């Protein structure tokens, strides 16, 4: 999780955009805020994902 | 919310937040090894060594 | 409202799947899941509730 | 429901390449020209913090 970030978020961008590349695929994803829901705390305080 | 109390909810109370990739379906190792990588995908006749 | 019918019963709406990207250790299968789809004759949009 | 606070910020933020810039505009010398006046800027920026 941590070097497929790095890899995207300093290097990846930079490729793709040079020399004539078609596309890259990056082995990996780079972060994101990753919020995970829990239903039987969303129902204590009667809340939905929505 | 805040529910009639006084009592507060939070996202944190909630769910558990972490920073993640934003997928995980993808995943490589080199001779085992946690790494990511650039797989590069040239051009539709592009200059391949240049 | 029957606009408002259509749509609402009318779609193809877009949920996840079974044992999904960030999985439990030692799940062993992985089924995608099928919620509502797209109406195909008559018949169906006739039994559209108001 | 709101506080008001004087705080400082940018006008004008630049970047080159998708990563946060700032255009230096410079000069040679009246002795001095472009060869050594880049030569000099470019260690004078390599004395600089990581």
């Amino acid at each position: 999780e941590d070097i497929s970030d790095y890899v995207a978020a300093n290097m990846k961008d930079a490729i793709s955009r040079t020399s004539g590349v078609g596309d890259v695929q990056l082995f990996g994803s780079q972060y994101a805020m990753r919020i995970w829901m829990n239903p039987n705390e969303l129902n204590k305080f009667q809340l939905t994902p929505v | 919310k805040v529910n009639q109390d006084g009592s507060r909810v939070l996202l944190r109370d909630v769910a558990k937040i972490e920073l993640g990739g934003e997928n995980y379906d993808i995943i490589a190792e080199f001779n085992g090894q946690p790494a990511s990588g650039l797989g590069i995908k040239l051009a539709t006749g592009a200059n391949a060594l240049d | 409202d029957v606009i408002t019918a259509i749509k609402a019963q009318n779609a193809q709406v877009a949920a996840g799947q079974l044992g999904g990207t960030p999985p439990v250790k030692g799940q062993q299968l992985n089924a995608s899941i099928i919620a509502q789809t797209r109406l195909t004759s008559t018949e169906e949009f006739g039994k559209i509730l108001l | 429901f709101s506080s008001s606070r004087w705080e400082y910020g940018s006008p004008r933020l630049e970047r080159y390449n998708g990563l946060p810039s700032m255009e230096i505009l410079g000069q040679a010398a009246p002795g001095k020209s472009t060869g050594e006046a880049m030569e000099l800027m470019e260690q004078l920026a390599s004395k600089l913090p990581t």
